[PDB]
């Protein structure tokens, strides 16, 4: 039986942990964006007395850091914060190489191309923006876009003809041809705003969740709606699997991991159960990331902690 | 404030008027009163929903 176990916990932050990103190149370094305006790059010392130390704090941002992603080579990082600016870092020293100015409101999401050639950003301006990798504005989706906050944008991993997909606060999942930057199709449903969106590594499904609490699976090839999983409380971040057919979902205080084959829950990752003497008892779950080894997942919470969960047999 | 002299001493006239917040206009001021929070209400949200993905 495949089970999950709490290996260790990482400390060093001061506010909420908002994003976690791992690269398949270096299996011993993690990026963690937090609400204390810093981005911590970790020294993942695999011991068990602790589990990791912050290696370097990428500083320089005037508000919350909402999104971060590592490049394909492991030498750069892209970040998007709540002052409208995007930053291209250097994982060797710091020294933000290029800031991507141009927005009127906070920057929510950020995503990197398959070859790290274009950049995409969604903000609260109801504007999706494409950028050259030199710090200039390539294209802007001004209208036919969402009517509310564009909460998340992602690239498809396919070399076969290219998709980008965006979810918003207008309870819609919109999909775009990347060459043309026009709409391909709509996706209706999801009563309530949308928190996240993701594409499977095979580039064939989009698992979208939000306030509703139900994770919906959409097909990127058929242009239909496959099926729905009621995730229970609420969905913060949905992430697919690197070497399995699961789907990890971040509910309020828990993490729900489905076997998609017969669409059945495998586990409910609940932390410790102190009798919290009033009010909302547990620190809620913000983000989660699967390691390229497919063996351990990292989860960033709202109480300044980053917890590890290892697959055990 | 205006003085007006009559057969016996001066009278004093004082007039004060409140301008009625002409927005973008110039019969009153813009920039409404500080304690004047105002909320807008949208519509077109529908509860009847079926997960249909229509194409274009």
């Amino acid at each position: 039986t495949e089970q999950m176990t709490l290996r260790g916990t990482l400390k060093g932050h001061n506010g909420w942990v908002t994003q976690i990103a791992t690269t398949p190149q270096f299996p011993d370094m993690i990026l963690s964006a937090s609400r204390d305006k810093t981005i911590i790059m970790w020294k993942l010392t695999r011991d068990e007395t602790n589990y990791g130390i912050p290696q370097r704090a990428l500083r320089g941002h005037s508000h919350f850091v909402s999104d971060v992603v590592i490049s394909s080579d492991g030498q750069f990082a892209l970040s998007g914060s709540w002052d409208g600016t995007l930053r291209l870092w250097d994982l060797t020293t710091g020294t933000t190489t290029r800031r991507f100015v141009g927005h009127t409101k906070d920057v929510l999401s950020v995503a990197f191309s398959s070859d790290n050639r274009q950049i995409v950003s969604g903000s609260r301006d109801k504007t999706i923006k494409l950028w050259n990798t030199l710090g200039v504005c390539k294209y802007t989706v001004q209208d036919e876009s969402h009517s509310e906050w564009v909460s998340c944008v992602r690239f498809s991993p396919n070399s076969s003809n290219p998709i980008i997909v965006s979810c918003g606060w207008d309870k819609l999942v919109k999909v775009w041809n990347l060459a043309n930057c026009k709409l391909k199709t709509n996706h209706i449903g999801h009563t309530g705003y949308l928190n996240t969106v993701t594409v499977s590594p095979d580039g064939s499904l989009c698992a979208s969740g939000g306030k509703d609490g139900q994770a919906m699976l959409w097909d990127l090839n058929e242009g239909k709606h496959l099926y729905t999983l009621d995730g229970g409380d609420i969905i913060n971040a949905l992430c697919f699997s690197p070497n399995r057919y699961w789907l990890c979902a971040a509910t309020g205080p828990s993490i729900k991991i489905w076997d998609l084959e017969g669409k059945i829950i495998v586990d409910e990752l609940k932390q410790e159960v102190i009798s919290t003497s009033s009010k909302a008892e547990p620190p809620q779950c913000t983000s989660l990331a699967w390691s390229a080894d497919g063996q351990t997942l990292f989860a960033g919470y709202t109480d300044n902690l980053v917890r590890v969960w290892q697959v055990t047999i | 404030v205006r003085h007006v002299l009559l057969r016996q001493g001066v009278l004093g006239i004082k007039v004060k008027i409140m301008l009625p917040w002409d927005p973008s206009g110039k019969i009153g001021p813009k920039k409404p009163l500080p304690d004047h929070v105002s909320i807008v209400e949208p519509k077109d949200e529908i509860l009847p929903t079926t997960p249909i993905s229509e194409q274009k």
